C-alpha cells in the first residue's frame, strides 16, 4: 500500500494550488480518503474527507468554500484544489486512507498515510541570507560560544555545518522563525574551549538550496 | 360497457401495486443499507431497476416486456433502457408525483445518518 | 463545532514508566475516538481506535480506554520508541477535530543553561538593523524565562525564542533568544542585557554588554 502526494510548492495570497495524490497496491475505489495538515510546529487538523465514490465531500471550518476534495478512480488519484490560499494555509499536507470496520462503511481512522507534500503560502520573493558572525564573547581556561546568524532568507529550509562538517561537537543549529517581513531567520551555534579562539578557525558553511546560494564565514573575537 | 369498466379498474389497480412494488424494491436495498451501518448510491452506480429478477422473472422471460412492472418503468421520462433510483423516484409520471434534488449517494455517517433521512423520505411516498 | 482537549499538553517520563494521557470532548462522542502517534518529520501512525481496539501490528504495552467525553491513552511500561507526540481525533461529527496533542519527552536530572551573549556584527549594522543574540546551552527541563534589559527598560515584543529538539547525547536543551531593534534605536541606547530565570539557577543569571565596547 502507498500513498505519494505531489504538488505543493510556493504561492502568494490570493493564489491557487491542486495537490494530488497516487494511490497504489490497494483498491483506492472501495476506501474513503481524506487530507490532513499540519502548520510548522503545530499540530494535526484534519482539512477535507471524501467518500469512495466520489460524490459526498465533507470540509473543516477554516477551508469551507476555497477548497475542494476530489477524486478520479480510474486514475487512482486525490486531488485538493486550493483557492484564495492565505499565509495560515502554509502546511504539510498529508493524504491519507480511511479504513472502516468489515463489512461496513462504518469509519474509524486513518491507517494509511502519505509522506507529505509542503505548501508555503507568502508574499516573500525567493531570497539567499545574509550571514553575519556571532562572535565568542570579550570574557571566559573556561568554555566559550561562538555562532552564525543566518537572516532573512525565504523559503525554508537552510542547511548549516562547521568548518565543512569536521566540526560537529556542541553545535545546535536552531529551528527558524518567521519574522513579521515574511522572511526567516535562525542562528547555528557552537561551544568550544576558549583557549581555541586563538589558533583554531571556525568557519559556519551555509546552504540556501530554494535560492541557489551557499555561504562560508569566518568567526573570530572582535578587535582586542 | 360495464365489464369493459371492471377492467380498466383491474388495470389501475394492476399499475399502482406494481409503483408499491418498485418502492419495495427501493426501501429493501435502503434497510440492506441501514443493516450493515453502509451508504447507499442511488445514480448509476447503484441498482438498476429495470431488472427482471427484481420482480419474479427471470432474465430471457419474454412476458417480462408485457409486465405491469415494465409498464410503469419504461414509460417514464428518465428511462433510457436502465433505471437508477434516482431516476424513478425522480421520473414521470406515476401516482407518486416526483422528488426533485435528490443527492447521487446517501453515505453512511454517524449522526443524523443520511440513510435513515433518505429512507423517511422515501417510506413518506409508499403513503 | 466538537472541541478537544488533551492534557497534559506535555509530558516527562523514564523507559519503563507508566504513562497516561486524556482526551476530552466538549460533547457526547460515544467510542469514536482514536489515537495516532507522530514523530519529528514523519507521517502520523495510528494505534487505537474505537477508544481501545488496538490497530494490529501495535505492541501490547499501548491500551485505550473511556466513553462519552472522557478517553485515556496509556503506555504500561514506556520504551524507548515511545517518545513522540500523541493525537486523539473524534469522528462521530463532521468535522472531525484531533486533540492538541501531547508531547512525551525524555527524563533526566536537572541542568543549568550555560548563558552567552551576542553583539550584533559591525556588518550587520551597515545593513540598518541590530540583532542581538542570547543562548542558553544545554539545559533541563524545557522551562526557562528570558528576559531583555536595555538600560534596565524590560524590553517587551521586539523579540522571538526558538528551541532544539531534546538531544540525543544528553537529553538537554538549547534556547536562542533573538531581539530586533532598528541601528537608529540600537545606537541610542548603552547597556544590552539578557537575563535568564530557570530551575537550575538558584538566582536569575544576567549576561550583557555595552555598546560599542569590545
Amino acid at each position: 500500500v502507498q500513498l505519494v502526494e505531489s504538488g505543493g510548492g510556493l504561492v502568494q495570497p490570493g493564489g491557487s494550488l491542486r495537490l494530488s495524490c497516487a494511490a497504489s497496491g490497494f483498491t483506492f475505489s472501495s476506501y474513503a480518503m481524506d487530507w490532513v495538515r499540519q502548520a510548522p510546529g503545530k499540530g494535526l487538523e484534519w482539512v477535507s474527507a471524501i467518500t469512495m465514490s466520489g460524490i459526498t465531500a465533507y470540509y473543516t471550518d477554516d477551508v469551507k468554500g476555497r477548497f475542494t476534495i476530489s477524486r478520479d478512480n480510474s486514475k487512482n488519484t486525490l486531488y485538493l484544489q486550493m483557492n484564495s490560499l492565505r499565509a495560515e494555509d502554509t502546511a504539510v499536507y498529508y493524504c491519507a486512507k480511511e479504513e472502516f470496520l468489515p463489512g461496513t462503511h462504518y469509519f474509524y481512522g486513518m491507517d494509511v498515510w502519505g509522506q507529505g507534500t509542503t505548501v508555503t503560502v507568502s508574499s516573500a520573493s525567493t531570497k539567499g541570507p545574509s550571514v553575519f558572525p556571532l562572535a565568542p564573547s570579550s570574557k571566559s581556561g573556561g568554555t566559550a560560544a561562538l555562532g552564525c546568524l543566518v537572516k532573512d532568507y525565504f523559503p525554508e529550509p537552510v542547511t548549516v555545518s562547521w568548518n565543512s562538517g569536521a566540526l560537529t561537537s556542541g553545535v545546535h543549529t536552531f529551528p527558524a522563525v518567521l519574522q513579521s517581513s515574511g522572511l526567516y531567520s535562525l542562528s547555528s551555534v557552537v561551544t568550544v574551549p576558549s583557549s581555541s579562539l586563538g589558533t583554531q578557525t571556525y568557519i559556519c558553511n551555509v546552504n540556501h538550496k530554494p535560492s541557489n546560494t551557499k555561504v562560508d564565514k569566518k568567526v573570530e573575537p572582535k578587535s582586542c | 360497457n360495464l365489464n369493459a369498466a371492471r377492467e380498466l379498474f383491474l388495470d389501475e389497480l394492476k399499475a399502482l401495486t406494481a409503483e408499491l412494488k418498485v418502492y419495495s424494491v427501493i426501501q429493501s436495498q435502503i434497510n440492506a443499507a441501514l443493516s450493515a451501518r453502509q451508504g447507499i448510491r442511488i445514480d448509476a452506480g447503484g441498482i438498476d431497476l429495470v431488472d427482471p429478477t427484481l420482480y419474479g422473472y427471470a432474465v430471457g422471460d419474454p412476458r417480462w416486456k408485457d409486465s405491469p412492472e415494465y409498464a410503469l418503468l419504461s414509460n417514464l421520462d428518465t428511462f433510457s433502457g436502465k433505471l437508477s433510483i434516482k431516476d424513478f423516484l425522480s421520473g414521470s409520471p406515476k401516482q407518486s408525483g416526483e422528488l426533485k434534488g435528490l443527492s447521487d449517494e446517501y453515505p453512511f455517517e454517524k449522526d443524523n445518518n443520511p440513510v435513515g433521512n433518505f429512507a423517511t423520505t422515501v417510506s413518506d411516498r409508499s403513503r | 463545532a466538537i472541541q478537544m482537549t488533551q492534557s497534559p499538553s506535555s509530558l516527562s517520563a523514564s523507559v519503563g514508566d507508566r504513562v497516561t494521557i486524556t482526551c476530552r470532548a466538549s460533547q457526547g462522542i460515544r467510542n469514536d475516538l482514536g489515537w495516532y502517534q507522530q514523530k519529528p518529520g514523519k507521517a502520523p501512525k495510528l494505534l487505537i481506535y474505537s477508544a481501545s481496539t488496538l490497530q494490529s501490528g501495535v505492541p501490547s504495552r499501548f491500551s485505550g480506554s473511556g466513553s462519552g467525553t472522557d478517553f485515556t491513552l496509556t503506555i504500561s511500561s514506556l520504551q524507548p520508541e515511545d517518545f513522540a507526540t500523541y493525537y486523539c481525533l473524534q469522528d462521530y461529527n463532521y468535522p472531525w477535530t484531533f486533540g492538541q496533542g501531547t508531547k512525551v519527552e525524555i527524563k533526566r536530572t536537572v541542568a543549568a543553561p550555560s548563558v552567552f551573549i551576542f553583539p550584533p556584527s559591525d556588518e550587520q549594522l551597515k545593513s540598518g538593523t541590530a540583532s542581538v543574540v542570547c543562548l542558553l546551552n544545554n539545559f533541563y527541563p524545557r522551562e526557562a524565562k528570558v528576559q531583555w534589559k536595555v538600560d534596565n527598560a524590560l524590553q517587551s515584543g521586539n523579540s522571538q525564542e526558538s528551541v532544539t529538539e531534546q538531544d540525543s547525547k544528553d537529553s538537554t536543551y538549547s534556547l536562542s533568544s533573538t531581539l530586533t531593534l532598528s541601528k537608529a534605536d540600537y545606537e541610542k541606547h548603552k547597556v544590552y542585557a539578557c537575563e535568564v530565570t530557570h530551575q537550575g539557577l538558584s538566582s536569575p543569571v544576567t549576561k550583557s554588554f555595552n555598546r560599542g565596547e569590545c
